């Protein structure tokens, strides 16, 4: 006792009601939160997601490679005609989301 | 048999009244709701205003060792989203007093029976079903619940007139149950939370398996047609279509004109929640539209005759065949609604497999509806082999439907 664990409780940059179609290559993106953004035709190139959220997106027409989503959270989230397998989700948990047309 | 009964709950001009000997009370509360459409099926949500309390005479309360009884009602459960559902259970009907009586409580995935005496013994018979399947009979549809018990033999309950679980309740004393019985989700914690309820009965016998079919079957009112949810069919509903033989699949349209065809195609999409629920998604595919032709109250029934548009980037078009087509398999087109000239678009629906009969305006028969493979493309046909196969009760394979409408207990995404 008398001793706490340290704990950042830091709240994550939040970007919303958006488009993206840039095929956006080599990145990574911590802490990030997107909510009503959608993501239309785009290439992912070697680009993780570590420790963000996706509200009530839409993923339509992707495709991804060297790609990764780390302790993500999706909810109420669409992934239409995308190649998303489980592999690309490590430690990550769905909530109402729904995946169609896998290719 | 739904003369035995010691209490029986139904709808009545704006109210709910039990038709038995008994006549009991019943308190209805601020936030109770039923189906404008069907008065006897009742919503109750998460609010302490959202009761139903049945306060029973005293010749009818149960305060024995040894008198058999059963109770019966339809339940629709709305699917389980969250992990808040998990190790939850809430009591919906509740008759226990001073710790014994009976009670009807729920969890994720199950439906249980309870039994007390007045020494706090207890015995539980439940019904487990899964969310982890793509398509679930039971999840967010109407079911017929039927709970017996025997005092010297063995507590029972069925799911649609079909025995689930059984358990020996033999080593129970007096059990004195409560003089009421309150319809209530009670400790539940999950707010968005609703059950919906219809025709409850209470029974002062041990229901054999022949009246509980018998019971199953009435109530089903046989002659008017259901959507998945077991609820009314109805005129100017969309409705995403499944095909039994294969659902898996759902309806496409290739393209609009006589030229085009309607066809199943798959697999199905998915809805998931991590550890909570893995379903195939029913709404995907063409919707379908039943439009009026032949009881003028919007609810679909055996016989009736129908037109079937079908919607196509958002815009309404007619399911339509010309018979003239060579062989008996005419297939199905999607055609603009005011160029439908004389083609065969009329639809007697039926509902005991194949759903819907297309006919030609002199009244004949086209066929029933279903699929055909050509080169590997199931296109929706008009057929009257399966019109003949249902005479000899001969297997028919692709004529029998389901209508999805979107529906709030089962929470897929638009």
């Amino acid at each position: 006792d008398e001793y706490a664990l340290l704990t950042r409780n830091v709240e994550r940059d939040k970007y919303a009601n958006f488009t993206i179609n840039f095929t956006m290559e080599n990145q990574i993106h911590t802490g990030m939160e997107y909510d009503n953004g959608r993501f239309i035709g785009v290439k992912f190139k070697s680009v993780t997601f570590k420790d963000s959220v996706f509200k009530s997106c839409t993923f339509e027409d992707v495709t991804s490679v060297n790609t990764y989503f780390k302790n993500c959270t999706f909810i109420d989230t669409v992934f239409d005609n995308t190649d998303f397998e489980p592999y690309k989700f490590i430690d990550s948990e769905f909530k109402n989301c729904s995946f169609f047309h896998n290719k | 048999i739904v003369n035995t009964s010691i209490l029986s709950i139904v709808y009545k001009k704006d109210d709910l009244i039990d038709l038995s000997r008994y006549g009991a009370k019943i308190n209805i509360g601020d936030r109770v709701y039923y189906d404008s459409i069907d008065k006897n099926q009742i919503k109750l949500i998460n609010l302490e205003s959202s009761t139903i309390e049945v306060i029973l005479k005293n010749a009818i309360v149960y305060n024995s060792m040894y008198e058999n009884f059963s109770t019966s009602f339809w339940i629709k459960i709305p699917k389980y989203f969250s992990k808040i559902n998990l190790n939850n259970e809430y009591t919906i009907i509740n008759c226990i007093e001073n710790n014994s009586g009976w009670k009807v409580s729920l969890n994720y995935g199950e439906i249980i029976w309870t039994l007390q005496d007045n020494k706090q013994n207890i015995q539980r018979v439940v019904f487990k079903y899964s969310q982890m399947v793509n398509i679930s009979d039971y999840i967010n549809r109407w079911i017929f619940v039927t709970i017996t018990n025997n005092r010297l033999t063995k507590s029972k309950i069925y799911i649609n007139g079909r025995l689930i679980d059984q358990k020996p309740i033999s080593n129970l004393g007096n059990i004195h149950a409560s003089n009421k019985i309150m319809f209530k989700l009670d400790g539940c914690r999950d707010p968005r939370r609703y059950i919906m309820i219809k025709y409850f009965n209470l029974f002062d016998k041990e229901l054999n398996e022949k009246e509980i079919k018998d019971l199953y079957d009435s109530q089903s009112n046989s002659g008017i047609l259901k959507d998945f949810w077991g609820n009314y069919l109805q005129y100017d509903k969309p409705y995403y279509m499944l095909n039994l033989f294969d659902p898996n699949k759902y309806v496409d349209v290739n393209n609009i004109g006589i030229r085009g065809y309607m066809y199943l195609k798959g697999p199905r999409g998915s809805v998931v929640t991590t550890n909570i629920y893995l379903n195939s998604t029913l709404y995907e595919g063409t919707k379908f539209i039943i439009k009026k032709y032949a009881n003028e109250d919007n609810i679909v029934r055996n016989n009736d005759r129908v037109y079937i548009n079908v919607v196509v980037k958002n815009k309404e078009y007619r399911l339509a065949t010309n018979a003239s087509q060579a062989g008996v398999e005419k297939i199905l087109s999607a055609l603009e609604i005011p160029d439908v000239g004389n083609l065969s678009q009329v639809v007697v629906m039926k509902s005991n497999k194949c759903k819907m009969n297309l006919q030609d305006n002199n009244g004949n028969d086209i066929g029933f509806i279903g699929f055909h493979l050509y080169d590997n493309i199931a296109k929706l046909v008009a057929s009257n082999w399966y019109n003949r196969q249902v005479g000899k009760a001969s297997r028919t394979f692709g004529c029998s439907w389901e209508f999805i409408p979107v529906d709030d207990g089962w929470g897929e995404s638009s």
